Order: C-alpha cells, then structure tokens, then sequence
C-alpha cells in the first residue's frame, strides 16, 4: 500500500527558539515503490522532513503527531527500528564519510547491527560492486571525487537494505557526468530491490521524472501529486520561489510567440515522437 | 601531503602492533643499563634492525637533525660536570677525563638508538595501521576506569579529518589573501590579530562537519561503542616470531650483563 | 588585457611525484567580456583561478593581466594592488567570513586596500544593496544567516572594492533557481557595466545562455578556446574530451537527428524559439 | 553517563585535529619564531573542561605521532606532558568568566610547570642534572613567548572565538 505518511504535526530547532521555526500542520504522504521529489526554496524545511522521517528529530505536538513509516509510529522509543527501514544520503560526502577505506565506510551500519565479519565482508563487497566502486575498494576518502564519494555513500546505505532511500541534495555539486550517473545509479538500485526513493533537489529537470512531486514553501505544502499537474502552475509557481522546467518553459516560450500547446506530455521520447506528429 | 614513509616495495614492514610494541620494548631496554657491554649489545642490535629493513640511511638524518645541537650540547657538558669526573688526569675538575668522556659517548648512543627505533617505526608502517597498533597497547587497560570505545573513536575521527581540515585551512588562507589579507608581515600585534580571519572560519566549519558527521552517524545506526563488531581485524602471521626473538633473546642476556 | 604566454604549472616541484596542473597554456582574453571556463573535474581550472591573482606563480612562461606581468620569478612584493583589480570568491565563500557583523566584514576587503573609513562605510552599503539582501540584516552578525545570505555578503565583500576583473568558481553551485537567475543576472549586469567576468561552472545551461568566451581544459592541457558555439556544435567531440552539451543543444540534436534541421546555433531558449518557427517556414 | 555524547564527542575529535596541525606550524618573524600549537591547547581547556582537556592533549600527541615524527618517541611520557597543558588551561577558563587574571596566570604556569619541569624531566632518561643544564641553556623563549602568548590568547579567546561559541 502506502509506505509513509506524516499526519497533523509541527517541529522546531534548535529546540523551541524565537520567531516561529517550523514546517506546518502537514498532512503529507507517499506510496510504496515510487520515486518522489520534494522541492522548495532555501530554508523551506526540506532537510527537516528527511530527519523527521529518519527519527533524528521529533515533532512538537506528539498527541496530534503521527509519523508512521511502514507500520511504526516513531515517537521516542521504537526509533532505531524505524531507523532501519529508512536511510539517508546527505549532500557533501566529505563530512558524511566515516572509516578508513571505502570498504571500511560502507560497512559501518553493518557493524552497528553486530553482524559477524565473515558475513560483513560478503555484503560490503557486493555493496561497492553494486555502486561500481569495485576496485577503488581499498582507497581512502580523500582520493575520491565528491561524485564517487557519493557512490560510497550509496553502498553505505545499500548495505543495510533499507526500504526508503532519501537523497538529500546528494547530487548538488558534482560533475554533469557525475550527477547523471549517481541518479541513474540509485534509479538502477531502485528497480532491483523494489525501494522508495525520496529525492530532494534544486534541479528541476530531474524532478520531471518523478512519480509524484510535492512543493513546500516557507512553512507548508501548497500543491502535491503527479508532476504532470504540478508544473503547469506557471506564474504563481514562479513567485512561489521556484521555477519552470525546460520542457515546460519550452511550452511557455513557444506559446509566447503564439505556437500551439498540447500539454503533459512530460517526457523525452514522447516529445520526440509527438514532434513527428505535429510536423505531419 | 603525506609523511614520511619511503615504505615502498621492500620486505617486512609487517604487523604494526607487533612492531610498535617492540620499539616500546627497545626504548625501555636502553633506559635500563649500563656502564659497559650492555650499551654494546643494545647498540649492535639496534644497528642490526635498521639495515635489516634495507632503508636508505639518509632518512635517519631527518630525525636527528634538530636534535644534533641538543646531543653534543649535553654530551660534552655532561663531561664537564664540575667534579664530577673521573678516572684520569688531563686536566682539572672541570675538565676532560677518560671516564668523563665515555659517559658522553653513552648519551650519544642512547639518543641515537631512541631516534633509530623511533624512526624505524614512524617510517616502515602506515598511519591507519599504527592507529590499530596503539589501539592494542590500549586493549589491556579497558577494565580500569577508561572507556576505550571513546578514546578509540575520537582518534579514528581525528586522523581522518586532519588533512581535510588542513586543506580547508589553506583554502581559507588563500580565500582571505585574495580579499586583501596580508600575512604574516606586520609586527607583534596585528601579525597576530591577522591570524583570527583564518581561525574562526576554520572553527565554525568544524561545527558544520561536527553536526553533519554526528547526524550522518546516528542515522546509520550508531547507538554507542558497546555491542559492535569490527571490519578491519589485524592478524599475526609467522613473522610475529621475529620480534619476539629480538625481544626475548637480546634482553635476557642484556639483563644478566646489566649487573 | 589577459595574456598567457606558454604558461605551464607543475605541483610539488623539486620533489618526487610532481603532478602538472597546467601544461603549456597559450591564450589571450578579451577585456570586459563574459569568459566561461569549463572542463572535467581535476582539469586544473581552479589552479588557473589562483594563477592570475598570483596566489600561485607560473613555473614556466608569462602572465600579463591588469597591466601587470607575472613571471615565474615575480615575488610577493606588490600583489596587494594586483588584487584590487582581479578578485576571487572561491567555491565556498560562505566559509570565508568573520567578525561581529555583515557590514564590517564586507568592508574588510576595501579596508585592506586602504579605503577611508567613510569611503569603506559608504562602499559597504553600496554593494550590500547591489546584492539584494537586505536593509535590516546589513548590521546583523554574519554567522546566523542562511546559506542564501551567507553566500551573498561574502560575494559582496569580494565585490565591494569593485574588482575590474572578477573570477568566481562555482558561485551558484549550492543555490536554488531563484538564486541562480538572480546571481547570474548581477554577473552579467556587472559585465556590460564595463568589467571582465571569469566564471567557472559545470552548468552548461548558463554557459551557453550567458558566456561569450569559453575555454575548455583537459588533463591540464588547453583543448579549445572559443565562443560557446564552435566548441558546442560537434556532438561526438564533446564525448571524446569529456564535456556535455547544454539542455537546448541536447534535445534539438535529437529532434534533428530524426526530424528537421533548424538554422542554429541553438544556445539560449529565445533563439531556440526562433529556430522552431523556421521549422514550419 | 559518562559525560558528553556523540556530537559533543565528534567535536572533541575535530578540535584535536586542529592542535596537531597547529603545532606543526610557526609564526614567527625575523626576530622570533614562537610556534603556534598553543591555541589548540587552550581551546580544549575552556570548552571541554579540565578533565576532558587532559584527555585531549594525551591523544593529540598520539595523533601527531602517526602522521608526524614526535621528534623522537614515543616516549611514552611526551604524551603525558602534551596532556597536562590543556588541563590547567581548563582550570582558570572553564565554567569561568573572561578575565585578565585567569589568562596570564595560566600562560606563565604552562611554561614553567609542565613545559619546563616535564621537558626538564623527559630526555632525562639518565641523571637529572645533565638535563637541567641543556634546558637552562634553552630558557630565553620561556621568558619572551609567554608574554606574546597572553596578548595572542586574549585576541583569539575574547577575540570572537568565545563570543561566536554561541550560536551556533
Ligand atoms: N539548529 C538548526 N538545525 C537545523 N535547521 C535549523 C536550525 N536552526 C535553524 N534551522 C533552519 O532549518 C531550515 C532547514 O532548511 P534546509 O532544508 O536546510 O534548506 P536548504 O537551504 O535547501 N539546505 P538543505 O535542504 O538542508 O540542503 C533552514 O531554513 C534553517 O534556517
Ligand atoms: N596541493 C596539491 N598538490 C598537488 N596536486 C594538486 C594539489 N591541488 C590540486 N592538485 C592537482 O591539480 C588538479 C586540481 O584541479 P582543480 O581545478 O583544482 O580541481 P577541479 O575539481 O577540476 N576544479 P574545482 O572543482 O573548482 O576545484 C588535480 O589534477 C589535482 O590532482
């Protein structure tokens, strides 16, 4: 069914300080086995969501508050058991890295769970193998590109076999080639193990390929659901603090000079074949 | 920017906690004794080990170079210990003697043999191994009042973030220089007060990684030190006997000649 | 008046393991035009950045910039005045800042170049508005700010003394799209204001849409120096020396391959809109 | 609990890494070098207190020892002295205000008590008197440097590092 929901609840940091830091009532949910992006301006509260789901942070009602992830209500105890169904890949690998080799870092969580080493070895090999990091497996963090550092981050969480992979702006500053691969990595990873990928990104061109997106602004969500219906929000969406993708701006910049607009229509090959049709 | 390790390609340099413990044992073997022949047996053994490695001698100079002044300063000044000593004439008190200047060759060999085994350790092995070497020296004292989980953990984190703090230091250096920061230059005050723009942004960057690392740690399931397993796992293999040979063979005869 | 005369660079010289940042760079750049710098990662593009403010000096050849000339010999004597002309805001400028307030931190730059207190006070606000944030927080401490504002005041502190040549590595690398087309606007507005702009970013969307010069780099070597057209047009070329087409050039090439050939030179989206009316024409 | 915890502890790991790096470099002028490792020592004092301080210096010598020389070793006891410096910085500075009486009395003692006595006691490994004279030979620095150190420490500590402690 549905994998994760956040019911009526609110949150603050650091602890309750002055003016009103928070997300909002929220009233938000996501389906099992579906890639879902979460977008908002800088300081819209996108990080908190990931740490809330994670359990590192707690909401400020606790009566009204229900965050349940695959059948656990979060809430003080049970937090390590909800922490085993979710995993998080933070942006900027350097600070998120721990351990000597890469084969050292990706078995960290594994020894957190007191897994015997003879098994630990096998898993960790397959883990780095899965992320393509195979023969860099004795190298230390400093030698690695921040891109392939974030491959080691993946193999880190891929090792403990989570049902939800959160990407928190993991792709942020990488190569174009390097940002291409990491998503195509986790996107490969997804189909294999049948997981849920919660992406967080400022890149709107890769939000178009989400199953469901949802927008968050200043405290709260405004619109949510299938990318098809969310991106057409045009003008308001611009003032909202984020922007248009390329295909949709292509739609826009076509119409600005008058040209036809059949819409949604959100793809590449579906455009390209539609392009043959419009040429007629 | 690594140091030192011309450890490339030759034989040994194996089993660090064996090797480390040896150099710790050799230190205290020198410390012990004595007037004659004891100083002979440890000095020859120390020399045996350094070319057993097959190491270029030139590297040993690197460690003694700052101390050279300190050697010959204390050595000859030990001789001229105002009487003091000892056996011969030539001449005063207050002056050289055949006994006085032998003692001054002993401080030379001890200071050498300290900075030989100290060198032979700090070069032939690798830092992450040495960290697991002196984790072993800590192993016994656990059930005394010290939690070894924590003083093992902070070392591990420290080491890893030493270079990545160094590079973010020079990034701040150059980032400030580009903005017109000039240092050192100046004199006394402001030479000085010009150091803070490289410090506090280095300090606050430490918090950013402190939070991020602790955050990313807990989320991967870090409950505490108690109740884990380990990935790394050093092993003794067959060469192990060679440092125990050095250890037990030298120092039974060194102890008999001690007195 | 940027000129690089057979300029290489080698790391760790007189030492074993000398890695080469730059190999025989020869090129010259227009005064007051948007000059993009791109390559794969570990190209040596950030090395090149701190070359012409002379944080590093060439190990070969000559660099004539800002009416100075930078030899392998040139010392650390007069570089002070070289840097009021040329300026760098490194990849993360948020980590560049300090003291008790925003205002005194930006003026720190001009103050170091010998601006009067009055001059530095007015020059402070002059560029703290230009970076569009904000009336009230101008007197706030720099440390409580958001990542949007933290990488502003830094970029103000670099711009406050009005560098003639400005080179910024990945200044928008962490921002949101409201930020980019905000920050990328000021770079272009400073440009037509009569100042040179070097900008180094992987982003090929704003490299085509903004930049005039692009000079690619690979393994320390200069592979191409041109308009973002000459270099961008050859498709499989960009594969060979690892680079990538912008968003427009990617989709057009595909619709073209099976489809119609428009007259572009696609670059920015407005021109793309031009190119697809001619399709029916 | 024991005292501190993760995120308190990951910080302790990042501020030792400072003082192994700091103690590597010296500034310094044509007149005198006055190497700066000491800022690392004082930080561990007033933040993490006296008793974690002692645990900081002891480890900071073990940390440097792997990536650098120790100029000898191991000793053990060099580490013992590297330890005691940050500790008595902990006193006068932890759960304590910013005051001119606390800083200078602390700087002068570090040189004389631990730096002198212990450095006067470690290359000892022999009889004591040959030792004192090698250090008696070296004293000038311990006369000059502590005084520039008190000026320097006031410019770091009250000098916006402690004022920027919070927040955060
Ligand atoms: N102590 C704190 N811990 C965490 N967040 C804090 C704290 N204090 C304030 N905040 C706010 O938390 C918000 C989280 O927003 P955030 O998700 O960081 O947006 P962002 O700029 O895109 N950075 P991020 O998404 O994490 O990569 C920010 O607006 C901060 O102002
Ligand atoms: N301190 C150093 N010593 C030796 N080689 C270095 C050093 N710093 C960098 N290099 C080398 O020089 C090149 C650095 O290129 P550089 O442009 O700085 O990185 P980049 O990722 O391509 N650009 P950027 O992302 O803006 O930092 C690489 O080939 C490095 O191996």
């Amino acid at each position: 069914g549905s994998d994760n929901i956040i019911s009526f609840d609110h949150v603050t940091f650091t602890y309750p300080d002055s003016p009103r830091p928070a997300l909002s009532d929220l009233s938000f949910a996501i389906e099992r086995g579906s890639w879902t992006a979460l977008i908002g301006h800088n300081g819209s509260g996108k990080s908190t969501v990931s740490k809330l789901i994670n359990g590192l942070l707690a909401p400020d009602d606790l009566d009204k508050s229900s965050i349940t992830v695959d059948g656990v209500k979060l809430g003080a105890d049970t937090v390590w058991e909800v922490r085993e169904k979710v995993g998080i890949v933070f942006q900027n690998p350097d600070n998120q890295f721990v351990g000597a080799t890469v084969s050292d870092d990706v078995a960290f969580g594994l020894e957190n769970r007191a897994v015997p080493r003879p098994e630990m070895l096998k898993i960790v090999a397959q883990a780095v193998a899965d992320v393509g990091m195979a023969d860099y497996a004795d190298s230390e963090p400093s030698n690695l590109s921040g891109g392939q550092k974030q491959r080691v981050a993946i193999a880190g969480i891929l090792a403990v076999k989570p049902q939800v992979i959160i990407l928190d702006e993991s792709t942020s500053m990488l190569d174009p080639e390097g940002k291409e691969q990491i998503l195509d990595l986790v996107r490969k990873i997804k189909e294999d193990n049948n997981l849920t990928v919660i992406s967080i990104t400022h890149d709107l061109e890769e939000a178009a390929g989400a199953d469901q997106v949802l927008v968050l602004d200043d405290g709260q969500l405004l619109d949510q659901g299938k990318p098809e219906e969310i991106f057409p929000k045009v003008e308001m969406l611009k003032r909202i603090g984020l922007d248009i993708p390329f295909v949709y701006r292509l739609k826009q910049l076509l119409k600005e000079r008058g040209i036809v607009l059949p819409d949604e229509i959100d793809d590449d090959e579906k455009l390209v074949q539609s392009l043959w049709q419009l040429n007629s | 920017i690594g140091r030192y390790l011309p450890g490339t390609t030759f034989v040994y340099r194996v089993d660090p906690r064996a090797k480390l413990l040896t150099t710790f044992y050799f230190i205290i073997m020198i410390f012990l004794a004595n007037n004659w022949v004891s100083y002979l047996v440890i000095s020859i053994f120390g020399l045996a080990y350094v070319f057993a490695t097959g190491l270029k001698a030139r590297v040993f100079w690197d460690g003694v170079k700052p101390m050279i002044w300190m050697i010959v300063f204390t050595s000859l000044l030990q001789t001229f210990f105002m009487a003091g000593g000892k056996v011969y004439w030539h001449w005063w008190i207050f002056t050289l003697s055949s006994e006085g200047l032998i003692n001054g060759l002993y401080v030379f060999i001890r200071f050498a043999m300290i900075i030989l085994v100290s060198t032979v350790m700090t070069v032939t092995t690798k830092p992450l191994e040495i960290a697991d070497a002196m984790e072993w020296m800590l192993t016994p004292l656990k059930l005394f009042k010290v939690n070894v989980g924590m003083i093992s953990l902070v070392i591990s984190i420290a080491l890893r973030f030493v270079p990545t703090l160094f590079d973010q230091t020079v990034k701040i250096m150059n980032a400030q220089r580009s903005r017109g920061a000039d240092f050192n230059d100046g004199g006394l005050v402001k030479r000085a007060k010009s150091v803070v723009p490289m410090l506090v942004p280095l300090f606050i960057d430490s918090l950013e990684v402190a939070l991020d690392l602790s955050t990313a740690m807990e989320s991967r399931g870090y409950k505490g030190s108690e109740g884990r397993t380990r990935y790394r796992i050093l092993e003794w293999s067959k060469v192990d006997l060679i440092p125990v040979a050095y250890c037990l063979l030298l120092t039974i005869l060194m102890i008999t000649t001690r007195k | 008046a940027i000129k690089f005369e057979n300029v290489s660079y080698v790391y760790s010289p007189g030492s074993p393991l000398e890695a080469i940042g730059l190999d025989q760079l020869n090129f010259s750049l227009e005064e007051g035009k948007f000059i993009a710098l791109v390559g794969h990662t570990g190209s040596g593009k950030s090395t090149l950045m701190q070359h012409f403010n002379a944080l590093l000096k060439p190990t070969s050849g000559k660099i004539e910039i800002a009416g100075y000339t930078i030899t392998p010999e040139t010392g650390n004597k007069g570089l002070k005045d070289l840097r009021r002309k040329v300026s760098l805001a490194f990849q993360f400028s948020e980590a560049q800042l300090f003291e008790n307030t925003v205002l005194k931190d930006v003026e720190y730059g001009p103050r170091n170049f010998g601006f009067s207190e009055d001059e530095a006070r007015e020059a402070a606000l002059k560029w703290l508005k230009k970076v569009g944030l904000k009336d009230d927080l101008i007197e706030h401490s720099p440390f409580d700010l958001s990542g949007g504002q933290m990488r502003r005041v830094a970029l103000a502190g670099v711009l406050a003394y009005e560098p003639e040549i400005i080179c910024l590595d990945e200044p928008a690398a962490g921002l949101d799209p409201m930020g980019r087309l905000e920050m990328m606007q000021l770079f272009k507005d400073y440009q037509a204001a009569g100042h040179t702009v070097i900008l180094v970013t992987h982003n090929m969307d704003d490299v085509a849409d903004y930049a005039d010069d692009v000079l690619a780099l690979e393994h320390g070597r200069l592979i191409k120096h041109a308009s973002p057209k000459e270099v961008f047009k050859d498709s499989e070329w960009l594969q060979k020396h690892h680079l990538a087409e912008p968003r427009s050039a990617r989709f057009a090439a595909k619709l073209e391959a099976a489809g119609l050939k428009l007259p572009g030179q696609p670059l920015t989206m407005p021109e793309l809109a031009d190119a697809i009316k001619q399709s029916l024409k | 609990s024991s005292k501190l915890e993760l995120r308190e502890l990951v910080l302790l790991a990042m501020v030792i890494a400072i003082k192994v790096i700091l103690g590597q470099f010296k500034v310094g002028n044509a007149t005198l070098q006055v190497g700066l490792g000491f800022i690392g020592s004082v930080m561990l004092g007033y933040l993490f207190g006296p008793w974690w301080g002692f645990a900081g210096g002891a480890l900071s010598d073990l940390v440097s020892s792997v990536i650098f020389g120790n100029l000898g070793g191991f000793f053990i006891g060099f580490t013992l002295t590297a330890a005691l410096g940050p500790m008595i910085y902990g006193f006068f500075l932890y759960k304590q205000p910013i005051q001119i009486w606390r800083v200078i009395a602390s700087v002068i003692c570090v040189t004389v008590i631990c730096n002198i006595g212990l450095n006067t006691l470690w290359v000892s490994m022999m009889y004591g008197i040959n030792f004192m004279v090698a250090l008696s030979s070296r004293i000038l620095k311990e006369m000059i440097t502590p005084w520039i150190q008190m000026v320097a420490v006031w410019f770091i500590l009250e000098g916006l590092s402690r004022v920027k402690l919070s927040r955060k």
